[PDB]
RNA sequence: ACUGAACUCCUCACACCCAAUUGGACCAAUCUAUCACCCUAUAGAAGAACUAAUGUUAGUAUAAGUAACAUGAAAACAUUCU
């Protein structure tokens, strides 16, 4: 069942923070420097493997919790609310920089995880929907893309437009509830605790921990539901203000099944855009 | 925090975006430029007791006009600037007396409307109009919305009201206001010299509503009634309105046909549910004259 | 009622209001960046770059020599005025100089203004920047426009 | 101010002329700034005999026991702030060094079994007997709020405490109170403490750059 | 004219606590991005304009030291040159104001 | 004089249970004899009384009136002995629980009038009082809507009992 | 008044009559001073009648204390953990006599105002009136102007 | 016929609705005598009781944050200009 999934893996998501948080040296205290443009050379006198960087926006300002969306750890992309690990030097990345390159990767995935989560909770109980993948796809396409296998049932159904718009209304709801993102750096072998009932995703994992040298594997979930991704994420779901899911398209060498690709496009609270400006967003981001 | 259209765009995208959205405007304007060669709703012909349409005009000037007695008959110009029906309710779902059209004029900017009001132009398929006005009429004149409305719906020699905002004089005083006398500057008169004088008398313990007092004179909807139309211009849709408009120089107007006892059947002439360029049937001059109008072309006239 | 009236009355007159006008507009042809309340500095710019304008018409024009002696109070200005600010300009023919509000006057809370000629060597204001091309709604837009320069 | 050189130069700028008086009462201290020779950790018989001829009945072979009772019994009186019994058990150069910044804060300190003997390490010399002593214990702290809440070791879990305890004597009425402890350079860093700490750079001037 | 009675606190605090005389909470207010402090829109920064301002008193001074007395406005365009700076090809015949710190970050 | 605020960081608490929840801390701070009137400072004091205090200090660093300025130094000497003295870990983590501001030990000055007759003239001084509260901030009260409402008027009317009788 | 003083209704402590009649008044506290006159006729109230009254009802415990009291007070606590504490200074024998009776008497319920004079918990009987008692039906249960 | 009072009846309790005036029973607090001893008693005395004198003195309101008040301009705060 979808709901004994969300049990399972939720538990065995509770069980690799418990085999996480319980190898700590009883509070070890790291500290990194504030390595900024502005506010410069504070060090964080902070703790080991419980500290994230929106901690330390917490002991700068309100402003930097809010508006700070990425932290370049040591010249690598970090997310707000993961855990550091050694000393350390934190840029805070926000969408209104100079070259906002990973800023805006991350809110492309973080919206496509978004997305994910609102199709597997979509549907009636009686159709399997089996999510792959999203692709790493560039802000300049429009649309953000999310590969989604559906049952043998619906090889011959197109959603209308009213189906899209309750797609939009639970990824909505999704925003309202406010979630921050989880995230675990996870091995190899307990991803695939997790993912076993979804081969596309164990071929995922299969992928990205023979990528790296070690089997490093990152996991993320946002409220009872959790996916894998290539790179960092969004603090948290209430930055997604403009959310639309535009349309739906079916990829071309479907010989074995329909690899039926979704498209969505958003933007923040802080990069809102004008109603007809939008609209036509949403008139380019069907392709 | 309150944003605009223009706060997060680069150098790059502000003349893009300028220039996009104006031609989607004035494509979405062309785009009504056919109204018969789509699915209009059905021409009835007039009938004794039938109303139809206004327009929505700028008040461009005013300018002479002579008529062959040689007399001057001074004209407001009332320039039809991109008008359009909106929307049309019967009188079953209006509640009123007579059925509705609401009717648009002088496009505006896509990006200082409210959501709403750009749904309902999205759904229209024209660019917002700043001003609706909402005319009374029978079911014989209803035109599909979303048709556009020209000059020569009103012809020469038709009497016309016209109602607009006249010019707001703000917090007015008194003698500006209503007129009253004020006190002579000296023999005395120490600070009375534009005040109201007394206001009610000593027994009516109050002041009586209605009483005329200092306030904001002007900026409030009037109408002047029984204009006569002498001219209209084809080319550039002007209407050439007898006498004076209220209201300020490129403000817009409501312009309907004037509903005095003296002139509610001389319908039998006019285009009763618009005019049509479409139609092609016998189409206008660059300028429609009334008989008495002299026109300039026309020789020096002579009184004999 | 003052529609269409579109002169600022200041000062205690007609003639100190221009006097006002003319002690501003010789301080930012002295020093070419001026701090000055805002009503007093929109109106001194709309004199400031008609004042260039005619700087424009030549040292030999004794007209502009008239125009320029009225309204340069320091004499020593108008060689500025005439052989440094008028070449500056010659490529443009307009937008000679440049507002920005300062914080408000801790004196009395009045809105200040500064306005520079454009194009000096004093240190440039932090003028407010676009939204630079790469954030996310400017690559949106940008693809936007890839899209239909792609239509032809 | 900031020094006693800033309030006098301020007292000839403002005109205040204080003329200095004599009063034939001074002031009786009870102990010394510091320490007379500060014993570094890894033959001072004269002053054990310079103990003796004051106090006439003092057994060094007693005194590290004594040392313990007037360790221990100190720290009890932070868990309680009983200073009356403090200013009896410590001098006047430890009580702010001990007691300031434990104000508007509970601590329960709890001494459980020592790991060695404790004993003597040297002995120094109007005048001022001084006894180092060597402690290698096992106690707990748990140093709480105004609020309640827990911000510097678990109450539960013994931890062995390296002391070198510096005790001083006024030689009519004086006895034994720990006058200082000293912390060796080479000794490992205390307990982690349980939050963060954001210390601030260099304030910048707008004239100023950061460098 | 005189009141006739006193208002009382009740309807005191009825007409000084409407939202009509409270202070407006207001929603301009940014981070500035080159200092951190917290600017308004449609404002400068006041830390980047003090800035600007102190470097333009001394560079002023220093236009007062090199003219010399009133009423010597140079017929002369003006370049502010920093330590370790070469005067350029087109500072050629321009008069040169030789500052003593280093050229900023900011100024360009 | 009665000066009750400044010991109110002197209460000291009895250490928590394991089985209990964390207390959020709690800063008195006040500033004595402010030169300026106690209801030109209700305004600024209430203007913050449930903000955050960073975004407090974003709306006194751009209001125009002189209580601003000072309100702003009592927040920034407030968030300092917050962080030193009180054991507050995020200089953010802070809201303004109470902001208010009574009336000090006032001046009396002579103010002539227009003949031999004069008037009081008093010279105003005024508080100002802080609690700032560890924590964020609570959330505005959401203004009841025709649910709230339409259950308060059934509830009011299945509350009615026949009056005056048994 | 009414309006400034709370109230309450009519009732007992535990249906204090139904099954049997439990005196609701636990302890007596006198405090009476053995020299002065405020508490003369209290100590005669001693010596003579605070015994007999003992007897009297034996569920009612009392505590005589005789301290250098200044004015004396009889302290009456109930079975409800009311305690009405009044003073009998410089008051006769007789008026202790039904002053001590008087608190006998009564219960632990507040000296507020009573709203109803009486309380039943079954107040009806026969069925409350609704309005659809006194109205006859129709046939098929037709209400005006319906025709089927 | 009903309604309808402070009249009258009813259950319990009763000295318990007039101006000026007059008769009487008590009594707050203070001091003195003597008791008393978490605030009292019996007497004796007296600067012995304030919702009101355009009362006096002090405090703080209201009117009211109102009427009124104040700094020529730029700048290097050397200076210059009006
Ligand atoms: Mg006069
Ligand atoms: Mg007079
Ligand atoms: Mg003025
Ligand atoms: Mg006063
Ligand atoms: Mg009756
Ligand atoms: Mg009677
Ligand atoms: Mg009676
Ligand atoms: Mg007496
Ligand atoms: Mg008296
Ligand atoms: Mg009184
Ligand atoms: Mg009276
Ligand atoms: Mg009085
Ligand atoms: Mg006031
Ligand atoms: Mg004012
Ligand atoms: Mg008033
Ligand atoms: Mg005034
Ligand atoms: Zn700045």
């Amino acid at each position: 069942s979808p709901t004994e999934l969300t049990e399972m893996r939720n538990d065995l998501f509770n069980k690799e923070k418990a085999r996480q948080l319980s190898l700590t040296p009883r509070t070890e205290k790291i500290e990194v420097k504030h390595v900024g443009k502005t506010d410069p050379g504070t060090v964080f006198v902070m703790n080991k493997n419980i500290s994230t960087p929106y901690s330390c926006a917490m002991h700068l300002s309100e402003w930097y919790c809010r508006k700070s969306i990425l932290a370049l750890v040591d010249g690598q992309p970090w997310d707000m609310y993961k855990p550091l690990t050694k000393s350390c030097e934190i840029k805070f990345l926000t969408f209104k920089d100079c070259d906002p390159g990973e800023v805006n990767k991350a809110y492309w995935r973080s919206c496509a995880m978004m997305m994910g989560c609102v199709i597997e909770r979509a549907f009636k109980d009686e159709y399997m929907v089996n999510l792959v993948r999203a692709p790493e796809v560039p802000v300049i396409s429009g649309a953000f893309c999310y590969d989604v296998v559906l049952d043998s049932k619906l090889d011959e159904w197109m959603p209308t437009k009213e189906n899209l718009r309750s797609f939009t209304k639970d990824a909505h709801a999704l925003i309202y509830k406010d979630l921050p993102f989880e995230t675990l750096e996870v091995e190899a072998k307990v991803a695939l605790e997790i993912f076993q009932h979804s081969k596309y995703k164990v071929d995922f994992i299969e992928e990205k921990a023979s990528q790296n040298p070690e089997r490093i594997v990152k996991l993320h979930r946002i409220g009872d539901f959790i996916d894998v991704s290539e790179g960092p994420l969004i603090p948290r779901t209430s930055i997604c203000f403009q959310y639309e899911v535009s349309a739906v398209h079916n990829l071309q060498p479907t010989q074995p099944s329909l690899i039926r690709r979704f498209q969505g496009v958003s933007l923040p609270v802080h990069l809102r855009a004008h109603f007809t400006i939008w609209d036509k967003l949403l008139e380019r981001s069907r392709k | 925090s309150g944003t605009w259209w223009d706060e997060h765009l680069s150098e790059e995208n502000v003349p893009f975006i300028k220039q996009l959205v104006s031609d989607e405007d004035k494509a979405q304007l062309a785009s009504k430029l056919c109204p018969l060669k789509d699915e209009p709703w059905p021409i009835h012909p007039w009938e004794p007791g039938s109303f139809r349409v206004g327009l929505i005009a700028l008040k461009l000037g005013m300018m002479p006009l002579w008529t062959k007695d040689g007399q001057k008959h001074v004209v407001t110009l009332l320039q039809v600037q991109d008008c359009h029906v909106l929307k049309y309710t019967s009188k079953e779902n209006c509640n009123g007396k007579m059925a509705t059209l609401s009717v648009g004029g002088k496009t505006v900017s896509r990006f200082r409307k409210a959501t709403s009001i750009l749904e309902f132009y999205r759904e229209l398929g024209l660019p917002p109009k700043q001003t609706v006005k909402i005319f009374n009429i029978t079911d014989n004149a209803a035109i599909k919305p979303g048709t556009p409305l020209y000059a020569a719906h009103f012809r020469p020699g038709q009497y016309v009201d016209v109602t607009a905002k006249t010019i707001g004089k703000g917090f007015q005083g008194v003698m500006k206001r209503w007129g009253f006398k004020g006190q002579p500057a000296t023999h005395g008169q120490t600070k009375t010299h534009r005040r109201p004088g007394a206001v009610a008398t000593g027994d009516i313990g109050r002041v009586w509503p209605g009483t005329k007092m200092p306030g904001k004179m002007g900026n409030i909807y009037r109408t002047e009634y029984g204009l006569k139309v002498w001219r209209i211009n084809t080319k550039h849709n002007i209407i050439y309105v007898n006498g004076s408009v209220p209201g300020h120089k490129n403000c817009l107007v409501k312009v309907k046909d004037s509903k005095l006892p003296a002139y509610k059947d001389l319908g039998k002439n006019l285009p009763f549910p618009t005019y049509f360029p479409d139609g092609d049937e016998e189409e206008l001059p660059e300028d429609l004259y009334d008989e008495n109008v002299c026109q300039p072309g026309a020789p020096s006239i002579t009184f004999a | 009622i003052s529609h269409g009236r579109v002169f600022r009355r200041m000062g205690l007159g007609p003639e100190s209001r221009i006097h006002l006008l003319r002690n501003l507009l010789t301080g930012l042809v002295r020093h070419e960046r001026i701090e000055a309340p805002w009503a007093r500095v929109d109106e001194m710019r709309g004199y400031a770059e008609k004042l260039i304008d005619y700087g424009k018409l030549g040292d030999t024009n004794e007209r502009a020599m008239r125009m320029a002696d009225f309204w340069l109070t320091e004499k020593d200005l108008i060689p500025k005025l005439f052989q440094v600010l008028a070449p500056r300009y010659k490529d443009q023919t307009g937008g000679y100089t440049r507002m920005l509000q300062i914080p408000n006057r801790s004196l009395d809370r009045a809105k200040m203004a500064v306005i520079e000629y454009k194009g000096n060597c004093l240190p440039p204001l932090p003028l407010p920047r676009r939204d630079s091309h790469l954030t996310l709604l400017n690559q949106l837009l940008q693809g936007l426009r890839q899209d239909l320069r792609q239509s032809q | 101010f900031k020094t006693e050189k800033e309030f006098m130069q301020h007292a000839r700028k403002a005109g205040l002329v204080i003329p200095p008086e004599k009063s034939d009462r001074s002031i009786h201290l009870a102990c010394t700034a510091g320490i007379f020779d500060a014993y570094v950790p890894p033959a001072s018989q004269v002053s054990i005999r310079r103990i003796k001829d004051y106090d006439a009945n003092f057994k060094i072979k007693d005194f590290p026991e004594k040392a313990k009772d007037i360790f221990i019994e100190a720290h009890l009186c932070l868990n309680n702030s009983d200073h009356d019994r403090l200013h009896t058990l410590v001098t006047e150069h430890c009580f702010p060094d001990m007691t300031w910044d434990i104000k508007y804060k509970t601590v329960r300190w709890s001494f459980v079994e020592s790991l060695e003997p404790s004993h003597v390490v040297q002995v120094r010399c109007n005048v001022y007997g001084q006894i180092t002593v060597r402690m290698h214990t096992r106690q707990t702290l748990a140093i709480y709020d105004r609020f309640g809440r827990l911000m510097y070791g678990q109450e539960d879990v013994p931890k062995d405490v390296l002391e070198y305890v510096v005790f001083e004597k006024q030689l009519p009425y004086g006895s034994w109170r720990m006058h200082t402890k000293i912390v060796p350079p080479w000794a490992p860093p205390k307990q982690p403490i349980l939050k963060t700490v954001m210390i601030p750079g260099p304030q910048l001037k707008p004239e100023e750059e950061y460098e | 004219a005189a009141p006739k009675n006193r208002r009382t606190i009740e309807v005191n605090r009825c007409r000084r606590r409407n939202p009509q005389k409270l202070i407006k909470v207001k929603n301009n207010i940014d981070v500035c991005p080159e200092c951190g402090h917290l600017k308004q829109k449609h404002v400068l920064c006041a830390y980047c304009y003090e800035k600007v301002c102190k470097e333009t008193a001394e560079i002023r001074r220093q236009i007062g030291k090199q003219e010399g007395g009133p009423f010597k406005a140079p017929t002369i365009e003006t370049v502010v040159l920093y330590t370790g700076e070469t005067p350029s090809e087109q500072d050629q015949g321009k008069r040169i104001i030789e500052r003593d710190r280093k050229r900023p970050s900011w100024f360009t | 004089i009665s000066r009750k605020w400044e010991k109110k960081n002197k209460i000291v608490y009895p250490p928590q249970l394991p089985g209990e929840p964390r207390r959020p801390a709690e800063i008195y701070h006040c500033r004595r004899q402010i030169k300026y009137s106690k209801d030109k400072m209700w305004y600024l004091a209430k203007l913050i009384r449930g903000m955050s205090i960073d975004q407090a200090l974003a709306q006194l660093e751009f209001n125009d009136k002189k209580g601003a300025k000072i309100i702003k130094e009592v927040l920034l000497e407030a968030q300092d002995m917050a962080v030193r003295d009180h054991n507050v870990e995020f200089r953010s983590n802070l809201y303004i629980a109470e902001s208010t501001s009574g009336r000090g030990q006032c001046l009396k000055r002579i103010r002539y009038h227009g003949r031999g007759r004069f008037g009081i003239m008093e010279k105003v001084y005024c508080h100002y009082f802080v609690k700032l509260v560890e924590g964020p901030p609570p959330p505005p009260e959401p203004p009841k809507t025709a649910v709230a409402h339409a259950k308060e008027y059934i509830q009011q009317l299945r509350s009615r009992t026949i009056v005056h009788t048994l | 008044t009414a309006r400034g003083t709370p109230s309450r209704f009519l009732a007992s402590v535990l249906h204090n009559g139904l099954g049997r009649y439990v005196q609701q008044l636990q302890r007596l506290s006198f405090s009476v001073s053995r020299d002065g006159a405020s508490s003369r006729g209290a100590r005669e109230f001693v010596e003579r009648e605070v015994i007999d009254f003992a007897r009297r009802n034996p569920g009612v415990v009392i505590y005589v204390n005789s301290r250098p009291c200044c004015v004396p007070r009889v302290v009456a606590e109930y079975l409800n953990g009311a305690v009405r504490e009044e003073s009998i200074h410089c008051k006769s024998v007789e008026e202790i006599s039904t002053l001590v009776q008087k608190l006998a008497d009564q219960s632990g319920l507040d000296v507020i105002r009573i709203r109803k004079p009486f309380h039943t918990d079954n107040p009806s009987i026969q069925g409350q009136w609704h309005p659809f008692t006194n109205k006859p039906t129709t046939f098929r249960g037709l209400r005006p102007r319906e025709v089927q």
